[PDB]
RNA sequence: GCUUGAGUCUCGUAGAGGGGGGUAGAAUUCCAGGUGUAGCGGUGAAAUGCGUAGAGAUCUGGAGGAAUACCGGUGGCGAAGGCGGCCCCCUGGACGAAGACUGACGCUCAGGUGCGAAAGCGUGGGGAGCAAACAGGAUUAGAUACCCUGGUAGUCCACGCCGUAAACGAUGUCGACUUGGAGGUUGUGCCCUUGAGGCGUGGCUUCCGGAGCUAACGCGUUAAGUCGACCGCCUGGGGAGUA
């Protein structure tokens, strides 16, 4: 079990999309092993530059320990998901508990 | 690169007792467990020339300690290489 | 004087970016250590900071760029 | 650099200020050094030799300039 | 002869040459002037002055257009910029802010050689 | 693995062959063959219309389905085949029903993979899906030109395909002999490349390699009479002429495509 | 037998150490389109070149390949070659703390094996920029050069070969001992963190200097000082690192 954070900005009009698709990723975790420790929606904010012709995604933050294997295929779940524009998945060294 | 867990469950099958860690046979023991474990590595990649060196430095390691081994107590050295699985 | 030896912090988080705004320039470049004197170890942890911040856009590259 | 000129501002305060923004980034510098490929021995070469000369007389700044001439 | 209020001036400025564009603020030029469009060839081109002038005659290039304000962009090095926005608000005009939009590589591509003489 | 050979003999000095140990070594899958019997390049006129083929070793059509009409259905890869009749080799695949059907093979295949088609199924190397569920960027082989077809593109040994645009309805791929073509978004593609891409290093060795092949020797136009070729006659090594077919038409450069109603789907011919 | 050399384990640390896979942003070129028009580019000056078939400028978009501004450092890591965006997977080493454990397991190494910049070679891709060769314009007495405008291999990738460099601190490896000062980098202990502190102790590194050494220049605790162990190498210049 490793952790890691994973932050991802999902599109403006599929902000509405997001919580089921938390627990969905959140059944990909917490179904197979892992534990969620923060899952903290920043909600829509602007970019400071407009990736694919846009600004203002709406971010997610989610700090998980997990093993590899159910990271693996999120992180295949992120990629050919078209809702998500950029996910970025770290190996931290603990849990962390603040914002 | 041989979890706690793995240099554990080494030291206390080949050790005179738990605690016990820098015993020759425990040492031989724990040089053919990573010296496999890279034998798994390099299966791919096959041009990590710098892990290479690694390993060839614990390969002489444990060739040294061997052969300490042999010319110190033999009765001991014979039930190491039929145990750890090797030949020289 | 360096304040990330003065706080402590382990490791600087990208998450933060009012300090990360701090520390870099209005064109966007990252701030040398000459001049803000922090300690190394802390200008290497906020480089690394600043440009994974720039990667997730809460922060520019460039202040021009459109 | 980005600068915004306000209301209630002259022309010649806002060049300046632009002139100082130019000398801030330093980008007349960044584009000077890419107008030709150095090597990087020129670069290494170069990185050391104006070290030296820095230290060099940086050290005779703290202790061999600091005794009288007259 | 159509009418647009604000514009946005590009002064390019090369080691060699300086050319202004006056355009709208979507990119569409209105008229330009270069520091060898009159006159002043070869090393009269690379001087202040041939800007200054450059400036002077896109000042009347837009003399159909009138314009009121005009935010000017500065790229690229050289004998260009500073003397060409000073001659730019005496031929007339208010300049609204000044931008630096030269471009920088992040090491992208390998430059030229450098020259022995 | 390519393995050149031991120059015991001047026809073996010149080989390259390429040994697949994971191919079935026997009889094929015989309810899935049927007979091909040769024609030498002649017509129902009896006519010679294709230059230089003839004779080589008898071989058996395996009907590899190019379709892939069924669809949610899983299927488990049995083994891999020789084909006679391709550049690459096939898959005897198992679906869960139990019938047994000849696929092309991807690259990354071996026996016990599973696979399924549909709308449904996956992003892994040999799924076929229709073309609006595959990513930009990807690599796909088998590719049809129309919906229900069958696969016309991309289906020889260590070929691709892959997509770069979706204009709505369409989708512009990028072809392995670097055209860009539009295709429509609702024809089918399995993901991957196609396998056996060490086709290309066998280099034959000798004149009964090609000549089992089923091609019969090439002999150059210089050397023939006037009356046979445009290129022939001359007292000892004469061409003087622009290089022409047999048929008086010029070769080496001059365009012969003449389409003119496939010519919307185009947007980059080959360069 | 012993623990002092050499190693093993427990806990952390810093790192462009390495291999595989992604991905981002800036920029160059190209393509398509919009505005608009007579110059652009280049130079010491020019011309070749590009441009009224609409360039250069400018904006929207696309496609590719390569390299990763700032941080950036007489900084770091690696045996050396060398290694610079960011993330993940696999993996090597070095260092510190307090302990424990084996108990001389060591040092060096001819032949041997391995790694080894760039250029080059083979096969298969890829090809933006740069660019040997090449072409044209100049300069010149001439100019098969420098300067300019182009431009192919190559540079990039995968897998093999080559096995050389001013591969250089021109300084073999290991160990011992012998005044000081200013720094940098990374651990760690103690005291009141009583305040951006002090007093210590370890590793690595940069400069200046003392004795001593040295032909001198300089080196100087990271020695070129004082010693020991093993290895490699030299014997006037050229011919020749050639036959």
């Amino acid at each position: 079990m490793r952790h890691y954070e994973i932050v991802f900005m999902v599109h403006p009009d599929q902000s509405e999309q997001v919580p089921g698709m938390i627990e969905r990723y959140t059944a990909a975790i917490t179904g197979a092993e892992g534990k969620i420790h923060r899952l903290e929606d920043w909600g829509r904010r602007q970019l400071a530059y407009p990736i694919n012709k846009l600004h203002k995604a709406h971010y997610v933050l989610m700090n998980v320990e997990a093993p590899q294997e159910v990271i693996d295929e999120l992180e295949t779940t992120f990629r050919f998901n078209d809702a998500v524009i950029r996910s970025m998945v770290m190996r931290t060294k603990h849990a962390v508990t603040e914002a | 690169s041989l979890s706690t867990e793995a240099t554990a469950k080494i030291v206390s099958e080949f050790g005179r007792d738990a605690n016990d860690t820098g015993s020759t046979e425990v040492q031989v023991a724990l040089l053919t467990a990573q010296i496999n474990h890279l034998q798994g590595h390099f299966a791919e990649h096959k041009k990590d020339h710098h892990s290479r060196r690694g390993l060839l430095r614990m390969v002489s390691q444990r060739r040294k300690l061997l052969d300490y081994l042999k010319r110190k107590d033999v009765a001991r050295y014979t039930q190491l290489i039929e145990r750890l699985g090797l030949r020289r | 004087f360096c304040r990330f030896t003065a706080e402590g912090v382990q490791e600087i988080d990208y998450k933060d970016i009012a300090t990360l705004k701090n520390y870099i320039t209005e064109s966007g470049k990252i701030v040398p250590s000459r001049i803000t004197g922090t300690r190394a170890k802390y200008q290497r942890q906020l480089a690394r900071a600043i440009k994974r911040a720039r990667y997730l856009s809460l922060l520019p590259y460039t202040d021009r760029h459109q | 650099p980005v600068i915004k000129v306000r209301e209630n501002e002259p022309f010649d305060v806002a060049l300046r200020r632009f002139k100082r923004s130019c000398e801030k980034a330093g980008v007349l510098a960044e584009v000077r050094r890419r107008e030709f490929y150095e090597k990087p021995t020129t670069e290494r070469k170069r990185a050391k030799a104006s070290a030296v000369k820095r230290h060099a007389k940086k050290l005779a700044r703290e202790n061999a300039r600091r005794t009288r001439l007259y | 002869r159509k009418q647009v209020s604000d514009g946005v001036a590009h002064i390019h400025a090369s080691f060699n040459n300086t050319i202004v564009t006056i355009t709208d603020r979507q990119g569409n030029a209105l008229g330009w002037a270069t520091a060898g469009g009159s006159g002043f060839r070869g090393s009269r081109k690379s001087t202040p002055f041939a800007a200054q002038v450059a400036a002077e005659r896109c000042a009347d290039a837009v003399k159909e257009y009138g314009i009121k304000n005009l935010e000017v962009m500065v790229k690229g090095p050289g004998p260009g910029r500073e003397s060409t926005i000073r001659a730019l608000n005496a031929a007339g005009f208010r300049i609204t802010n000044i931008t630096d939009v030269t471009p920088i590589p992040h090491n992208g591509c390998r430059p030229p050689k450098k020259r022995r003489v | 693995a390519v393995v050149k050979c031991k120059p015991t003999s001047p026809g073996r000095r010149h080989v390259v062959k390429v040994v697949n140990p994971e191919l079935h070594k026997g009889k094929p899958f015989a309810p899935l063959l049927e007979k091909n019997s040769k024609s030498g390049g002649r017509n129902n006129n009896g006519r010679i219309t294709t230059r230089h083929i003839g004779g080589g070793h008898k071989q058996a059509y395996r009907i590899v389905d190019f379709k892939r009409n069924k669809d949610g259905i899983p299927a488990v890869v049995e083994r891999l085949e020789y084909d006679p009749n391709r550049s690459a080799n096939i898959a005897l695949v198992l679906y869960k029903d139990g019938e047994r059907r000849y696929i092309l093979a991807p690259k990354g295949l071996k026996a016990g993979d599973q696979i399924q088609s549909g709308v449904d199924a996956a992003i892994k190397p040999g799924n076929t899906l229709p073309m609006r569920n595959i990513p930009v960027g990807s690599t796909v082989h088998n590719v049809e030109m129309k919906p229900g077809k069958g696969g016309q593109l991309a289906r020889s040994a260590g070929t691709y395909v892959q997509i770069v645009a979706r204009d709505g309805a369409y989708v512009t791929l990028r072809l392995r002999s670097g055209e860009m073509r539009k295709v429509e978004a609702d024809c089918r593609a399995t993901l991957g490349e196609v396998g056996n891409a060490e086709h290309m290093l066998r280099v034959l060795g000798k004149a009964g390699a090609a000549r089992w092949r089923g091609v019969r020797p090439t002999v150059r136009g210089t050397a023939m009479n006037p009356v046979d070729h445009p290129h022939g006659g001359g007292e000892g090594r004469n061409f003087g002429k622009h290089p022409v077919t047999p048929w008086g038409v010029q070769t080496k450069g001059k365009k012969t495509r003449s389409n003119k109603r496939t010519d919307k789907f185009i947007v980059r011919r080959r360069s």
